[PDB]
């Protein structure tokens, strides 16, 4: 029962993306240790704000699926998952592979299933210091 | 205490009290010490290091033309102060006294396609193509390697 | 729950900028220390509301990452974000580098977030003096 | 929480500057030991009234910065802001290097930083006897 | 009291009582004094100094022209007072008596590009160039070095 | 222990630990032992 119409309180003024529950202090050290300064400022943000809004679409999915039901698109929230799907399959041909890349995952559902910290990972991955940091 | 066994792929460092000069017994053997010896501390193992790792040791061996270990005259072990290599895959070498284990066994790290290394030269010295690189220079250093 | 409307008082007359919690006499001393005033005193206030409105930018984005969501352009501040973009996004090009050449990070993105103290700084770097001299 | 008003009450009649926390009587005697009457009555009083008023201008841009936000052109004192930075700019340019000369600092805001006593003097400048002889 | 045992890479000062004289022993030796002689301190470590560092020492050794430690006929170290040099990466030198070691090991500082260096003459001296480089001058050091 | 002071003549023993082999030192001289050494019994006169 997460608060949904505060979810609906966070919706952008174009389209994109405590209630999430997940360490964005160490995601964001994380990010910046695999070199995202590279991208320029405006590229960066624009990364950060796709993965940030994939990582929501991601933790909708996954209550949607608990309760068993790029292909987003209830009545009460239609028209935001509707233009944050229009907003997503424009903005993901920019960056082709940048989930192996900026290492999260294969694609984006590996990425940020593991992001999300519903599945475990492997040892060899150097995903260990963003679900075990939020720890102590 | 006078009896020291040494395991298979291990060592040791004892003390020659008349010379205070350290030294290093190494392989599966037996060993037995004088009055004067002493033995500074249980038989560790000899570090090894897979392919695709590295490691780097602080206050390396000076070795020769043939890489064999340089002593001192007074039986000490030669060294170079302060200095650091870096070890690839090889044999479990041991640690001669006076030599810290700084990095671990650390990988070999990979560089994606579509991605480079941004790489500063900290001291002045000459790359394997030919040119003097001096310190504070750049590098890019790219490819799927 | 930072003061909101405290930050809305401090909006200044041309569109730049204790709630910032940073220690700011040791970041002014730090920053003489590198340097700063071979650049005119034009260019040193012009340097310094640059720093400081980016420091104000990272800590407001940071805010709005934990709760989940030069692209910074909520209605309360819609257009004090708006001009502030506008204002950093013309003043930037005159300073290119100014973060390595200052000391601070490789672009903006590293140098004001490792000044806000959200992530860890390696121990090489002298930027040790700025987040643990308030610590006394 | 400075006196601000009375800060409005020590306004001068042409545009120039126990509130400013400062050894005033141990200054003069530093600054008569560099020996400033080879200047005139005339020009020691318009040195003396420009170190004031870059002192006040350093004192009130160090509050400000602690708040956190040639270039000092709130609504309460806009105008007394305004005709201070057009008298500086004015008269700066009769005494170039004057604050290494009279051993202050290297330009202006290291002089008046250092003469501000918020950031530490070392020990080879004559500066000691400025801000440890208030401490008696 | 009597048995001193110095470490490889270690020194001490011992004080020849019958001429009040003071001289460092080094190496990986063992030492007996006598009933005069008295070791000042503890066996401390030849102070090293890696690349990219220096350190300056107050009180330098005066040399010869092949670097030969100059000493009096009373036994003592020549010195050269309250100087201070500078001392590149080498070998871990120790300090004879009557010196201070007043800058620590700090890195060679590295310039940034299109950034400079404001230097001071402290005294008249001779600069690598050939200018004679008069007290109270100014330098521009800029570069990337 | 380890400072032995032989008076003029005088004599001790001293036994070799590590080869267990004693031997004498005569004259009017200072000894210094290891540590696998070990003086027997003190300056007796020639």
């Amino acid at each position: 029962a997460v608060p949904w119409t505060e979810l609906l309180s966070l919706q952008t003024e174009d389209g994109f993306w405590l209630i999430l529950n997940l360490n964005t202090n160490g995601l964001h050290s994380f990010l910046k240790q695999k070199g995202i300064q590279s991208l320029g400022v405006k590229g960066r943000e624009c990364l950060l704000d796709l993965i940030a809004t994939m990582l929501v679409l991601q933790f909708i999915r996954t209550r949607l699926e608990k309760e068993g039901i790029m292909k987003m698109d209830i009545p009460w929230a239609f028209e935001a998952i509707k233009q944050a799907s229009e907003w997503v399959r424009r903005t993901e041909g920019q960056y082709p592979s940048i989930c192996p890349r900026l290492e999260l995952g294969n694609d984006w559902d590996s990425a940020t299933k593991q992001l999300l910290g519903l599945q475990p990972i492997s040892t060899v991955s150097p995903l260990h210091r963003v679900l075990h940091y939020s720890q102590g | 205490e006078f009896i020291i066994r040494i395991p298979p792929y291990h060592y040791i460092h004892v003390l020659d009290q008349n010379s205070n000069v350290s030294r290093v017994e190494v392989g599966p053997k037996t060993y037995i010490r004088q009055d004067n010896e002493r033995v500074l501390f249980a038989p560790m193992r000899m570090v090894t290091v897979p392919p695709r790792h590295y490691c780097t040791v602080a206050n390396p061996v000076s070795r020769d033309a043939q890489g064999l270990v340089l002593f001192d005259v007074t039986g000490q072990v030669r060294l170079r102060h302060a200095d650091l290599e870096i070890r690839l895959a090889q044999d479990p070498f041991p640690l001669y006294p006076g030599e810290v284990l700084e990095k671990d066994i650390t990988p070999l790290q990979v560089v994606l396609p579509n991605t480079a290394l941004h790489l500063k030269a900290l001291l002045d010295f000459e790359d394997k193509d030919g040119d003097k690189v001096v310190a504070g220079d750049e590098w890019l250093f790219e490819g799927p390697g």
